C-alpha cells in the first residue's frame, strides 16, 4: 500500500514514494507539507468588515 | 400467582426447595454438558451412568458459632467415598463432571448475619512452613469440612495449612473472592445459594483422586448475631449433586 | 525435588533413627545422580561434614570416625528415589543438623533434618 | 473498541428502581449515572485498547540472568526455563488461571574483566554459545563436551558488538493450556510434594564463551528476556497480596488486607 | 545488493518492539485447543466486577475480618456522619487493593464513572434510611449533613431490596485523571450519614453492619502502563 | 501478498504494510489490535434474566 | 503555498484613500504597494514552505545532558523529562500558549577513561540501559534494584559503537493540548507556588552501564535530543525578551526593549 | 416483577428512594409549570436556573416523644438560607415556584403511632 | 537473506532527518482533539501583524 | 515473481511471501512442508494381499 | 499431513477375526483400537509433519575443528571432508 | 540508499535457521535421480514396522 | 517543590521561632521521604551541619549541642507536606541561615531562611 507524492522542487512533478511500517501513527514521519494559511483571524478580527479604499470612521 | 423467591431441582431420584432464594448462578455462563468428538482424546467408550450419579449427596452439617472463621471442601474429594459416585471414582483412570452446589441456613427475623459462597477452581493453599508443603490431611477434610483460623498458622518445621481467614489460605485479599462464581446468604434477606458449576481444567479429563480441580468456600464477612432468649444453635448444610459425569479408562480399584 | 525438607525428630539413646530423604526427578533432569550426607553437630563447633556418600554406582562410608559403622543406606535401590538413611544406638553427642543433597544435573535438592536426642524414652 | 456514551435524562417520579437491587444474588449492577442524577448527553471517544490482554502481557521483561567465567571453577551457566523467579511477570500471568502464548527470547550478554596481576593483556573478540536442551535430552557436565556439538539441539552462536540474539518459542504444553495455578500432586497416592505437574515444562538453558579471549580472566553475565505473543487465557483470579517466597509454591506470610488510615472518616492515608 | 542507509535506531533492543524474529522450532505442531469456560478479552472486564472495599481500614482492623464491616447503631439523635473518604481510585487505601484498584496501579490515567453498592445486614426487623453523598472538590469535604446534602446524593430506604447503588459520576475539568496522588487533578469526597435513626424493636440487636462494594460503569477506561508498586524482591525466587 | 491494515489514530484512515517472512505462524508480530469484549460472563452469570428498573427480588 | 503577485498600477486622481486609515480599531491595514505608487505586473513564484510551524519546530535539539560512571557513588543517571532546561527549544515552544506533538527522542551516548594508577587495564564494551518511568512508578534507588527488570517500563538497550538509539512517543497529556503558560494554581486555596500544574508531566528517565567493562574507571555521559513532529499550535504571542533564570517558572530580570544608537536619525547601530 | 410500594425520585443531581410508601398526592390535580404569556405581568425577561435550584434539600431533624403535639415550616422561608435557591431569593423582587415534599419516619413492625402530613395554602396564624 | 550493500550515511544522525521510528507506547489513545480559537499554520500569519517601533531608542 | 504459501498453523489460512535470490536450486531454501507418506511398501509388502478379517493362512 | 481419526465401533460376535494373523508371512497387522474393544468416535487433529525425513535431518551440527597459529610452526589448518 | 535499522537477531548463527544462501559452485550439473527401491518420506513409515522386543532381559 | 524557599524572619531574644518549610510533591515522586534541616551560623564559622533529621519513618534530633531539645518538628503529621520546625529560646548566638531539605526521588527541593534575633522586641 505505496503512497506517491511530490517532492519540494523549484519554479521556472518529480515524485517520491513511502510506505508506513509500524502499527502506530505517532510512528510516522513529520507531516512537512502543510501550506495553508489563514491571517484574518489575526490581522482584521473586526466585527464590522472594513473595506480599504474607504474611511476608517465616518 | 408466581414468585421468583420460590425454586424447585430435581436431579435422579433426589429434589430440592426453597422459599427464600435469591436466583441462580449458573458459571460463567455456561451449562455443563458431556466432552464432544472433536474435543476428545481418550479413545475408549465411555460409561455414562446418569441417575446413580447425577444426584443430590448431602454432607455432614457445621454449626455457625460467633466467631466462626469459614470452611472449605475439595469437590471431588468431599464426595469420593459417597455411593456410586465414589465407586467410579474408584475403578476408573479418568472422569469428567459438573456440579449443581446449594448451601442451606435458615434463622429468624431476629438473627443477623452474612456469608459468602464461593466456587474456587484451583484451590492451591500455602504451607505455614515456607520450605515444606502441606499434607493431604491437612488440605482434604474428605466427607467433613475444614476449617479456617483467625490468627496465623505459626512456622515450625510442619506441613501445616496457612489457614488464616483473611487470605484464603492463598495469599490474597478475601474481599476479591468475588471474581469466582458465588452468591450471598444474608439472613435477612435469603437461606439459600445455589451454583451450577461447568467442567474446569487445562485438559479434556483428569484423574478424580490426584487432583481436585474446584473447592467449595463458605466465609462469613459480617458474624452471626442475636439476642439472649433466641435459638443459639445455627447450622449450615451442603448439598452437592455432580452433572453429566463421565468415565473412562477401566481397572481394578484403587488409588496409588 | 525432596518431599518435605525441613522436619524435625525426636528419639532416645539406644534406639535407632529413620532420617528420610525420598526425592523424584523432573524429565529435564539427565545427569549423573549424586548423594551426599553432611552433618553439622550441636555440641561441636565442627560444621559441614560429610558422613556418607554415593556416587557413580557406589556407595562411601568410613568419614565420620565418630558414626563408623553406624550409618547405613535404608533402600536396596536408591536410585530409584530414596536416599533415606539409618543412624544406629544413637547417644547425645550426636544432636545435631543432618543435611541431604540430591544432585542430577540441572536439579539440585537439599533437606534439613534437626535430631534431637533425649535421655529418657518419653514424648513427654 | 470504543467506550459508551451519556445519555442525557431529564428529571423522573416512578415505580422504576434502578438504584436499588440485592447484591446476594451474585449479580453486579448494570447501573449509568443517568439512573439516578439529570445528565447531559456526552460524544465519548476514549478507548479501551491499552487493556487488552495481549497489550497487557506483551512486553520484554527480565526474567533470570547468571554469570559465567574465561577460566577457574564455573565456565559455564545452566538455567531450567521458568517465570516463577521473578517477581513482575509472575504476578502479571498469575492474573488467570489458564493461558496459552508464544514466546520471544531476546538475550542481552556482557562481559567485564576481572581484577589480576597478568601482565601483557591483549584479549581478542569474545563468542558465546546459547544452547537449548529440551526435556529428556543430555546435558553437558563439562564446558568442552560432546553436547555442544548440537546436532539436534537449537543454539545461537553471538559475537559481542553486535544486535542482541533473538529467537520465537511456539506454545509447548502438552496439555491445551499452561496451567498456572495446580491444587493437587503428580503421584497418585498424594504423598509426594503438592502443586508440582510437568505442564509447563520447557527445558534448560545452557551458555558459555566459545574462546577465551586473552591471557587475563574475564567474567560475563547472561540476562533472558522473555515477551508473550498471540495470547489467549482463561478464569480471572484475585491478584496476589503477600509477597512471594519461592519459585516452586505459593507459599506465603500472611499480611493485613490494605494498609491503614487514622479513623474511619479521615481523608488522608497513614 | 540493493544499496541501502542504516538509520539512527539499527541495533538497538526496545523492550516494547514488535517485530517478527525465527523460531527456534521449525514445523512443531501445537497441541489443539480446547473451549475453556470464562475467557478473557480485556482487563476492563474484570474492572466491572465489584469486589468488597475494606472501609474500616484502622488500626489492627486489617489482620481480620472487621476491615470490610461498616458499624451502625441506633442513636439518641439523628444526622452524625458514618464514614468519608476520597475518591482516589488508585492511591486511597480505602480503594488500592480492591480489583478495580489493583487494575488502576498498573496504569498512568483513567476516566469514566463508578459505582459504590452498598448491602444492609442487620436483622430483618431493623429499619432505616441514609443518605450517600458525593461532594466535587474545590471547597473540602463535608463535615455536617447539611453541607453534604448540596452536592449529589442517594436518600437510601432500607427494605425487602437490601441494597443500594450510588453512582459516583465523572465530573473533571481534564478527559483523565492520574492514578497517582495529585492535586491538580484531585477527585472529591464520598461521605454517609444517617437521615432517620436505627430502629428495632426489643429483643433485636440495636448494632448493625453494612458492607461496600465497587466496581466501573460501562463508560470507564485506562492508559499506559506501567509497573505496580505493590510487587518486589531482592534476589531472584528458589 | 502483502496486507494493509489501519494504524491506532487520534479521533476529533491511514494505513500500514505488513509482509510475513518466515514459514511458522509462532514467528508472526503480536495481536494488539483485538477490541472484543464480552463482561457478561463475569458480571450477570444468573439464570434468570434480572431488568435493571425492576426490584430483583418480588 | 506561493506568496502574492504585484498587480501593476498606473496614476490616480480620486476620493479614495487607501493610506489613509485608523489603527485605533485593532485591524492591521491590507495596503499594498500598488495603492500609493505606479508598479509593474510582476510574477513572484517564491514559497512560504519553510516557515509552517512544523517546518519551524521539527529539528531535534539537545535538551539536557549529564553523566554517570562504572564505579563510585554516582552509578546510574536521572532527569526528570521536560522541555524548560535548555533556552533554544523552550524559546521556540513559547511563541504559542497551546500546543499538540508528538516526539521523537534519540540518546547521544559517549564514554571517557578517567585517570588512575591501575595497571594492565584491558576493558570490553560497554552496555548501556534506559529506563522510561511513566509518573507514579516505583524508581530505582541502587544500580543494582529489582527495578532495572522492566516489565512494564519501556527501556532501550545499547552497545557502544552502533547507531544512536532512537523511540517516537506520542502525545501524552491527560488535556487536549499541552499547555506553555499557567497563570493560576493547583491548590483550592491559592497558598502554594504559583504557574504549576500536571498537564505537562512526561516521567523520569534513568541509566546506567549494564557491564562494568575493565578494573579501570570510565565516565559516560548522555545527551537527550527531543524533535517535536505532527505539531498544532495555538494563540501566537510575543517571544521572549529577558533572558530565562528558572526552569519551573518565568522569572526575569528586566531589561530595555532593544539596543541603543546614538540619535534618532543615525543610520547605524551602537 | 412489580410492587406499587416501591418509588424512586430524580430532581437535579439529587435522587430519593423509598420501599413503603402509599401514593403521590398532586396538589388539586395541577402539576407545576412555568408561567404562560397570557397570564403574565412583569415585562423583563426570567432567569429560569433549572438544575442549580431544583433539587432536593434535606432540612434538620426533629425527634417524635410520646407528648409531642406537632410542627410547622413556612415554605419558601424553611429554604431561604438555602444554596442557589436562597441566592436567588436574595437577589431578586419577584419569584415563582412549586414544590415536592417528602416526610420520613422510619420505626419498626413494634412500634404504633400516626401523623398527618398536610401543605395549608396562606396559614395566617 | 536479499543481498544489499550500505551507502555512505549509514548510521550517522543528523539532526534534520525525517525517518520513521517505533513508538515506546503501543496502542495508546491520544486525547481527542478540541476546538480551540487561534490556530496558526504558519510564522508569516504572525509577521503580518502590526507591532510597536521603538523609534526613540536613545541612551535611557 | 513472489510465492504465496501457508504457515504451520495449530487446529481449533495465514500466508507468508518468498522469493529466490540465486541462480542455483542449491540456493534455496529447504523444503520443510513435504507432507506425504506411503507405509505400504515396508508394511505389507506381500504378493497377495491379506484381508485384516480373514485368517492368514487357510 | 493429519493422522488418522478412531472409528466408533459397538459390541461384536462374529467369524471375523481380526486380531489373529501369521506373523511368519512378512507383514505387519493393521489392527486399530476398534477391532479388539468398544471406541468412541475422536476426531484426531495431531500432525506429522516434525518426523518428514528433511526437518529430521535439517539442523546445523558441527561435523569437525581444528586449530591454527599466527606465528610457529603448524600456521594453517587442513581436514578432508567427511560426515563419519 | 533505501533506509533501513537492523532488528536484534542480526548476525546471529542460530542452528535451526532457514535462509538463502549463495552456492560455492555457481551452474554445476548434479548427476540425475535414479529410481531406487525404498524410498522414505517419513520416520513414522519406520515406527510402523514391527521389530522383536527383549522381554527376557535380566541379567547376562 | 518547597512554597517559598527565600525568605526572611525577624524575632526577639526569648521568644520562639517558627521556620515554615511547607512542600508538596508531584506524580513521579515514588521515593522515599527524606527531611533534613541544617544550619550555617553568622558568629561562627563552621558551616552546613544538621540539626535535625526524619528518615525511614523516624525523627533523630541531637545533632547541634547549641539547640539541644529547643529544635522540633511542629506537625503531627509530616510526611503529609508539613516539614517546618521550632526553634525557642532564641538567643543572638543563633542568629544564620537555617536550610530545609526535602528529598523524594526524583525530585529534590531545598529553602534557606535566615533568622536575624535582635535584642529588643521591636519590628521598629
Amino acid at each position: 500500500g505505496a503512497q506517491v507524492s511530490t517532492q519540494k522542487t523549484g519554479a521556472h512533478i518529480i515524485h517520491y514514494t513511502n510506505i508506513n511500517y509500524y502499527k502506530d501513527a505517532a510512528s510516522n514521519s513529520a507531516t512537512r507539507q502543510d501550506f495553508a494559511q489563514d491571517p484574518g483571524k489575526f490581522t482584521e478580527p473586526v466585527k464590522d468588515i472594513m473595506i480599504k479604499s474607504l474611511p476608517a470612521l465616518n | 400467582g408466581y414468585s421468583d423467591r420460590v425454586r424447585s431441582i430435581t436431579l435422579g431420584n433426589s429434589t430440592i426447595t426453597t422459599q427464600e432464594c435469591a436466583n441462580v448462578v449458573v458459571g460463567y455462563g455456561v451449562w455443563p454438558d458431556y466432552l464432544k468428538d472433536n474435543e476428545a482424546t481418550a479413545e475408549d467408550q465411555p460409561t455414562q451412568p446418569d441417575v446413580a450419579t447425577c444426584r443430590f449427596y448431602t454432607l455432614d452439617s457445621v454449626q455457625w458459632q460467633k466467631t466462626s472463621p469459614g470452611w472449605w471442601w475439595k469437590l471431588p474429594d468431599a464426595l469420593s467415598n459417597l455411593g456410586l459416585f465414589g465407586q467410579n471414582m474408584q475403578y476408573h483412570y479418568l472422569g469428567r463432571t459438573g456440579y449443581t452446589i446449594h448451601v442451606q441456613c435458615n434463622a429468624s427475623k431476629f438473627h443477623q448475619g452474612c456469608l459468602l459462597v464461593v466456587c474456587v477452581p484451583e484451590a492451591e493453599m500455602g504451607c505455614a512452613t515456607l520450605d515444606n508443603t502441606p499434607s493431604s490431611a491437612e488440605l482434604l477434610g474428605g466427607d467433613a469440612a475444614k476449617e479456617f483460623a483467625g490468627e496465623p498458622i505459626a512456622s515450625g518445621s510442619n506441613k501445616l495449612v496457612q489457614r488464616v481467614v483473611y487470605n484464603a489460605g492463598m495469599g490474597i485479599g478475601v474481599g476479591n473472592l468475588t471474581i469466582f462464581p458465588h452468591q450471598w446468604i444474608n439472613l435477612r434477606t435469603n437461606n439459600s445459594a445455589t451454583i451450577v458449576m461447568p467442567y474446569t481444567n487445562s485438559v479434556p479429563m483428569d484423574n478424580m483422586f490426584r487432583h481436585n480441580n474446584v473447592t467449595l468456600m463458605v466465609i462469613p464477612f459480617v458474624p452471626l448475631d442475636y439476642c439472649p432468649g433466641s435459638t443459639t444453635y445455627v447450622p449450615i448444610t451442603v448439598t452437592i449433586a455432580p452433572m453429566n459425569a463421565e468415565y473412562n479408562g477401566l481397572r481394578l480399584a484403587g488409588h496409588q | 525435588s525432596i518431599t518435605t525438607p525441613e522436619e524435625m525428630i525426636e528419639k532416645a539413646k539406644g534406639e535407632t533413627a529413620y532420617l528420610p530423604c525420598k526425592f523424584t526427578l523432573s524429565p529435564e533432569d539427565q545427569g549423573p545422580l549424586d548423594i551426599e550426607w553432611l552433618i553439622s553437630p550441636a555440641d561441636n563447633q565442627k560444621v559441614d561434614q560429610v558422613i556418607i556418600l554415593y556416587s557413580g554406582d557406589k556407595i562411601y562410608d568410613d568419614y565420620y570416625p565418630d558414626l563408623k559403622g553406624r550409618v547405613h543406606f535404608t533402600s536396596n535401590d536408591l536410585k530409584s528415589g530414596d536416599a533415606s538413611i539409618n543412624v544406629t544406638n544413637l547417644q547425645l553427642s550426636d544432636i545435631g543438623t543432618y543435611q541431604c543433597k540430591v544432585k542430577k544435573a540441572p536439579g539440585v535438592a537439599n533437606k534439613k533434618i534437626h535430631l534431637v536426642v533425649l535421655v529418657k524414652p518419653s514424648g513427654a | 473498541g470504543r467506550v459508551a456514551d451519556t445519555v442525557g435524562t431529564g428529571p423522573t417520579n416512578s415505580e422504576a428502581i434502578p438504584a436499588l437491587t440485592a447484591a446476594e444474588t451474585g449479580h453486579t449492577s448494570q447501573v449509568v449515572p443517568g439512573d439516578t442524577m439529570q445528565t447531559r448527553h456526552v460524544k465519548n471517544y476514549h478507548s479501551r485498547s491499552e487493556s487488552t490482554v495481549e497489550n497487557f502481557l506483551c512486553r520484554s521483561a527480565c526474567v533470570y540472568f547468571t554469570e559465567y567465567k574465561n577460566s577457574g571453577s564455573k565456565r559455564y551457566a545452566e538455567w531450567v526455563v521458568t517465570t516463577r523467579q521473578a517477581a513482575q511477570l509472575r504476578r502479571k500471568l498469575e492474573f488467570f488461571t489458564y493461558i496459552r502464548f508464544d514466546l520471544e527470547l531476546t538475550f542481552v550478554i556482557t562481559s567485564t574483566q576481572q581484577p589480576s596481576t597478568t601482565q601483557n593483556q591483549d584479549a581478542q573478540i569474545l563468542t558465546h554459545q546459547i544452547m537449548y536442551v529440551p526435556p529428556g535430552g543430555p546435558v553437558p557436565d563439562k564446558v568442552d563436551s560432546y553436547v555442544w556439538q548440537t546436532s539436534t539441539n537449537p543454539s545461537v552462536f553471538w559475537t559481542e558488538g553486535n544486535a542482541p540474539p533473538r529467537m520465537s518459542i511456539p506454545f509447548l504444553s502438552i496439555g491445551n493450556a499452561y496451567s498456572n495455578f495446580y491444587d493437587g500432586w503428580s503421584d497418585f497416592s498424594r504423598d509426594g510434594v503438592y502443586g508440582i505437574n510437568t505442564l509447563n515444562s520447557m527445558g534448560t538453558l545452557y551458555a558459555r564463551h566459545v574462546n577465551t579471549g586473552g591471557t587475563g580472566p574475564i567474567k560475563s553475565t547472561i540476562r533472558i528476556y522473555f515477551k508473550p505473543k498471540h495470547v489467549k487465557a482463561w478464569i480471572p483470579r484475585p491478584p496476589r497480596l503477600c509477597q512471594y517466597e519461592k519459585a516452586k509454591n505459593v507459599n506465603f506470610q500472611p499480611s493485613g488486607v490494605t494498609t491503614t488510615r487514622q479513623s474511619i472518616t479521615a481523608m488522608t492515608n497513614t | 545488493g540493493l544499496p541501502t542507509m542504516n538509520t539512527p535506531g539499527s541495533c538497538q533492543f526496545l523492550t516494547s518492539d514488535d517485530f517478527q524474529s525465527p523460531s527456534a522450532m521449525p514445523q512443531y505442531d501445537v497441541t489443539p485447543e480446547m473451549r475453556i469456560p470464562g475467557e478473557v478479552k480485556n482487563l476492563m472486564e474484570i474492572a466491572e466486577v465489584d469486589s468488597v472495599v475494606p472501609v474500616q481500614n484502622v488500626g489492627e482492623k486489617v489482620n481480620s475480618m472487621e476491615a470490610y464491616q461498616i458499624p451502625v447503631r441506633s442513636n439518641e439523635g439523628s444526622g452524625t456522619q458514618v464514614f468519608g473518604f476520597p475518591l482516589q481510585p488508585g492511591y486511597s487505601s480505602v480503594f488500592s487493593r480492591t480489583l478495580l484498584g489493583e487494575i488502576l496501579n498498573y496504569y498512568t490515567h483513567w476516566s469514566g464513572s463508578i459505582k459504590l453498592t452498598f448491602m444492609f445486614c442487620g436483622s430483618a426487623m431493623a429499619t432505616g434510611k441514609f443518605l450517600l453523598a458525593y461532594s466535587p472538590l474545590g471547597a473540602g469535604a463535608p463535615t455536617k449533613r447539611v453541607d453534604a446534602m448540596l452536592g449529589t446524593h442517594v436518600v437510601w430506604d432500607v427494605g425487602l431490596q437490601s441494597s443500594c447503588v450510588l453512582c459516583i459520576p465523572w465530573i473533571s475539568q481534564t478527559h483523565y485523571r492520574y492514578v497517582a496522588s495529585d492535586e491538580c487533578t484531585a477527585g472529591g469526597f464520598i461521605t454517609c450519614w444517617y437521615q432517620t435513626n436505627i430502629v428495632v424493636p426489643a429483643d433485636a440487636q440495636s448494632s448493625c453492619y453494612i458492607m461496600c462494594f465497587v466496581s466501573a460503569c460501562n463508560d470507564f477506561s485506562v492508559r499506559l502502563l506501567k509497573d505496580t508498586p505493590f510487587i518486589s524482591q531482592e534476589n531472584f525466587f528458589q
